[PDB]
């Protein structure tokens, strides 16, 4: 109902939908798609842009610097995230020590040819540094004017919490967010264990993979299709998870899920969207696209959000019978 | 272990988390019953109460469930303090 | 609800500004009563005054109204701080 | 009495009265005319000018840079001021988030050709930032450079010890002052609680529309003149505030007020402006002119002052009716 | 007016520094008696000894020469207190 | 002398390194023994244990070796407490 | 004995004299016998230069700077400090407001050629200033690279304390040095004063005109001389001073310690200075000269200090009359 | 076993062994040997690499820079170290001052041609300079992103614990290691009060001189070799040590360790080396050649620590005799 709306109890107002750059950006698809898609995006109203070092060894962020600086949209009007942790094959090039933290966000903005980007997210925890270290190091980026906020992504309740703890112990900076995976099929986290986390110390919830690599789509109803994520080299991980026993069951719940798709006249994908933007819980969702009529049926997924009344919510949990216990 | 911090009218106490989820249904035990008086901005949990009192209801959850009446805390005060934190004696 | 710290003699009390204002004459629940100890450095209220007697005088506030006088606290030395502090019995 | 005097408890020095660019600076009068009366206001001895993001979408910024780097005057003999809260059309463009007002008051140094302000002001109240935020980012852009000082403007008095409050508590800095509407028609915020906050926490009252917006001066009389702010265009608003019930109520009480002037030797506007510093707690009146004939009639209210007798004022609030009760 | 803090092994009072000036022989109203106590790195006097006792050595100061012992304190762990503070009684 | 900083439930106790010393086998002055109890990000050793103790046992050190049952304390709390620090009587 | 020593409690070492600009330096000497003079004092040892915003109105500060630059010595084995106040007739280009003490400073810098002074000084009290502010601007210049180190000048020891503590209050900088008048005639505050700061909070005693002008050199003995400091203009109230009734016996002092001079083989000058380093408590004495050889005749000084035997100073405290009590 | 390791608690990952620059860098050998000695480290997995502004009067830090910038590897894969304290003739270009560590390591950076080193070391205590003014630079130089985290070298532990305890005391940054001697026949600080620390505030040791500067290498069992370090200019205090009476007590027990070596199948270096890294106590070992048979030979090190069993280590003790009593 609130296409705009705070990132947490931060001050930050991103949109409900986002667009990311895995596999896609500077990989999948070409840097014209991408420019392509990334106008769609923000001519209908998205403001946020997800990235990550690691994304096609960089290449990700280069493609991304270059339309935004192509498009001249006003730097103000953006909301650029990147995530650090994989950056090199070095020995220091990975992790959340000072050193990298500091090494990787400048080199994701020269590639990004941007000054700063307004949230950094550590992409996953580091067992091999300590948290104050991790805690001083987002700290210290923010305050040489290199990052507006930083984020978690992948941490466990407990982790959050920690760094909340230690960023009040020594007054730094507290993360303002969680990027954390959400669809039908990953429910408990985002769910169960993120809204008291909200309400506690206001920790948004960004989410990822809506269509669980694109599995919610329903295209792989009958098999792998040519040129589809799963098809793609380096990826036979997903094609293993598709064609596996769990994978098979997962596409005859969404079969059942496509017949109350039609039943509310939008496609299976706009309906998986609009699932996971039903509950306040969620600041923003960010898409994947490798088409443009993939992104704006994905974004058509905005206008089904009212019909997702309580029955039909309570239906879906039925087929799927994961709903989480608080 | 994770430890937390609990403000008293200015006095701060702290100890485990686990020493205070040792009897879940208590307030300081329960989660959901505990929220309402959660700080962000300092990390603690507040309470606008009596100061004298609080040394033997941390005690209670320290001493595995012992209740001792404060020497200096007069009897229905204390009475009130344990009703308020929901302590209770039956073992 | 905004809260207000009273340091007295290093120890500090902390306590809701509602509470205090639930007696308006006093010299703490009025504005202009307690302005002159205020302390914009450390955004407390100071005063160079007995330690052990102002637990009573919080719990005045706190319990509505009750005037309890500490077990360790002389009965002239408390009846000064009533004074100062200006604190009504009468109900 | 003093002409200059300390902005609240803080060290920075201003002249009583100031020259404020909104509706004029790029809008109503020219470059031309803007040059002439600042160097009119800077040569009588004025040193604060204020301004703001949104005058005139930014423009109102531009030609102060421009009239400050053309006349050459020395920095130091300046207190420039500006306010941020309106910066633009997209969501992430307004506020008091750290994006905004990083961005936000980057953007005014770019335009003023400056690279700090003295004092930055929140241009009001924002109900979606958390107070915290907002402190840590004005104690940022400070600590950067970017501003010597800041302030609030439209605050209650609960949200400005707020940010005192959470200052201390995390050892930031706390505003100096508070932008206030103060003339004869909007009294009981400076009046009755600006001053418990002066020495409570030292915080400042600067002043503006000392004239209601030209009010005051006397020239709706007959209704509204050729040219004037209410005859603009984007000011109906204030057209309808003048030609209201209580808009002609007021000027029924300012036929009163102009016999106390004519009595005492002054002009109106002369006697609304003295009127408004005639109490300490004020540190400056921010005036507000289209011609110069205006601004040095204004500046005459100086010499006003001294007449403003104890019975002067009491004849004052008996024709008002509306002396504020403390 | 100047304040001056004294921490008691890690108990801190604080007062004005003209409160301890009233008695300028004792060893906390004489600057070069205890200007050997002094911590620069946290402006503040730290003395390794008895806390329950402090509470009567300020007083002392406040109340202008009232030397109570304080009831949870023993008589002759008290007696060696006023010694090393070097207060007297007599006036 | 170089000082050490012991949290006992949120209330600090600060005292000199060589007045643990004094008792090398005693819990807090083997740094062996005290060793499991340190905070690296405060720099204190932290005890979830009984507050009204603790001031008997830091006096223990203070005093040279005398042991007091502070009277708020019941004689079954604080002879637990002398069994976890571990201190002796003997002399 | 020990020509380089600590400034109070501080790792800066400074050499046990040092020497200043004021008077001399953009003013009464020529740059090339400013280049001349400072030049022979680095050669001897000396690494403290001082100066200040004020004077010559900022020329003494651009003479020292090219000196510098033209003679090419290392930055790192210089120690020059400067002091701010009063640096302009504008309202806002006087005090110690966080204003002045940032564009005070930087102007300095500038003119100097500096990229930062080793230690900045307050001139004087601000009456006019908060405390906190003040400290939290010494702190923020330091914490900027602009200056290493902060102290104050003609400070009482109320004040210095004050600072003191603020500093410890919100963990900022404490000042660690006092410039203090300190000569024959002048001797309180540097004897009884500042040595209870120095052992309780570490502030050092940097001392000023040794000489109290030249009056303690004795070449007033007849009258003023041709081209003496109190001949120059503008300095009328140095000539006041010295032909007063109290000036007059300040004469009739020096013609006895003249004797006690000569007793040991010394000049005027030479005891005088030499007299003012007999105690530990002064960190460093700074020199004026408008001569080469009144330069390297104080310099000289050095060799005295071993014969001020305890009977030589009881000799010269029955003269002087004004020994202070402690 | 484990070849890269976290340095102390820190999240800085170093290599188990690193080459440092004292004596031969910019002096006893060429740009050429440098160049091929640094490449040979690098490509066999070393990251840490050790230098001083000290070693070579700053020659060291010059050729090092060089090396990196001709060679073009990443920055974020090198983890660089330089040590301050001896910087130059004048008073203040030594020691532990904030004025010194600044310019000093703003120097190193220079001559290095490095925007930052990963770790800036106190090359020794300063009994002249405050630990509170020593932690406040050190903390400063990181904050301004002029090296990544800083160490001691030769201080004791209770001056290690008193940087600690003052960084907690003022919210600074504490040093994460201590640079130590140690070898055979240094062994008391690494062994028994070093580990002490570690557990309990994290700081790692980083050891040097693992082979005594050779010493321990067995070639001077007859003598001292030509061209030998021993047999440099400015080095005849190693000469006398070797000679000395004591010198010729550690050659006969070398003689042993020499046996034992042979029966292992390794030569008496990369025994005293792989000696070193027996125990996880130590982070990495800094390395010292000449020759590039030399640096391969002592690499080599790495394969002989599996043989060093219990029983092996217990027969190097009873041969030695100095094993430490904790
Ligand atoms: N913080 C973290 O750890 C992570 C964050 N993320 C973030 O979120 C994003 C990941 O979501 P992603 O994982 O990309 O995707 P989704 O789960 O949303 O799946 C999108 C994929 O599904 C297919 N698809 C999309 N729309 C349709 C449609 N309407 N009909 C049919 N197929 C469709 C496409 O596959 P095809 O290309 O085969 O056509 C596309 O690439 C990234 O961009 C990244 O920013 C991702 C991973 C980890
Ligand atoms: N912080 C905040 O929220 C706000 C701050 N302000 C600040 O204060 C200023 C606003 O005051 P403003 O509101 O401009 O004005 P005033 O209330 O002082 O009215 C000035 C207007 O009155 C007319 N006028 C001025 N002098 C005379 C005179 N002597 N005789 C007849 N008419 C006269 C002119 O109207 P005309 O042009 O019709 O001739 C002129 O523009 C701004 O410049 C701004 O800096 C303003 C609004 C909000
Ligand atoms: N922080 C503060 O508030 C202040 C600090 N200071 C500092 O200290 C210095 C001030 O000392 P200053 O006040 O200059 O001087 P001194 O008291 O040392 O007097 C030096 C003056 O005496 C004369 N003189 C010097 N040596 C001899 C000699 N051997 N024989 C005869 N006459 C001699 C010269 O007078 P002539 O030129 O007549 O030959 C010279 O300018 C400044 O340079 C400044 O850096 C000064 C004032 C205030
Ligand atoms: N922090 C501090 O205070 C200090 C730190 N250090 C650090 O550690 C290093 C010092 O170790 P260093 O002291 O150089 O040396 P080592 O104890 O490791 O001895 C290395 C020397 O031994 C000889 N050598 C090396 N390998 C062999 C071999 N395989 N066979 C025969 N001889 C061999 C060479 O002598 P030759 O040249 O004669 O061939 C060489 O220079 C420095 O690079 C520095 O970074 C050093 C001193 C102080």
């Amino acid at each position: 109902l609130q296409f705009y709306r705070n990132l947490g109890k931060s001050g930050l107002r991103v949109s409900c939908l986002g667009l990311g750059t895995w596999v896609t950006f500077g990989g999948q698809i070409t840097d014209e798609m991408a420019e392509h898609l990334m106008t769609l995006a923000y001519d209908n109203g998205i403001n946020l842009f997800d990235t990550a070092e690691v994304y096609a060894a960089g290449k990700a962020e280069v493609v991304l610097g270059n339309i935004i600086k192509k498009k001249g949209w006003r730097r103000s009007s953006l909301v650029i995230t990147t995530k650090i942790f994989w950056g090199g094959k070095a020995e220091t090039e990975r992790g959340l020590s000072r050193k990298h933290i500091i090494e990787g966000l400048k080199a994701s903005l020269e590639r990004l040819q941007l000054e700063y980007v307004d949230v950094v997210f550590a992409n996953r925890p580091d067992p091999n540094t300590p948290m104050e270290e991790t805690v001083r190091a987002m700290t210290h980026v923010i305050n040489q004017g290199m990052a507006m906020y930083w984020g978690t992504s992948r941490w466990s309740s407990m982790e959050i919490m920690e760094a909340y703890s230690v960023a009040r112990q020594f007054n730094l900076i507290p993360p303002i967010c969680e990027q954390a995976e959400y669809h039908m099929f990953q429910r408990e986290k985002v769910e169960v264990q993120l809204p008291e986390l909200f309400h506690k110390i206001g920790v948004g919830a960004m989410t990822w993979s809506p269509l669980a690599c694109g599995i919610v789509s329903g295209k792989y109803d009958s098999g792998i299709p040519p040129y589809s994520r799963a098809s793609l080299k380096g990826y036979q991980w997903l094609k293993d998870k598709i064609l596996s026993e769990e994978g098979r069951r997962q596409q005859a719940k969404l079969k059942e899920l496509q017949a109350i798709a039609e039943r509310l006249g939008c496609t299976l994908p706009q309906l998986a969207i609009a699932w996971c933007l039903r509950n306040e819980g969620v600041s923003s969702v960010l898409l994947g696209a490798s088409n443009a009529e993939q992104l704006m049926e994905n974004i058509g997924a905005i206008q089904v959000l009212p019909k997702l009344s309580s029955s039909i919510v309570h239906e879906i949990d039925s087929i799927l019978g994961n709903k989480p216990y608080s | 272990c994770e430890r937390v911090v609990i403000n008293i009218s200015g006095l701060r106490f702290e100890t485990q988390l686990k020493t205070l989820a040792q009897f879940p249904n208590t307030l300081l035990g329960n989660p959901k019953k505990r929220m309402r008086y959660f700080d962000p901005l300092r990390n603690e949990y507040f309470f606008d109460r009596n100061r004298p009192s609080f040394d033997a209801i941390l005690y209670y959850y320290q001493s595995g469930g012992r209740l001792r009446r404060p020497v200096n805390v007069p009897l229905d005060m204390f009475s009130e303090e344990i009703k308020f934190y929901e302590l209770g004696e039956e073992a």
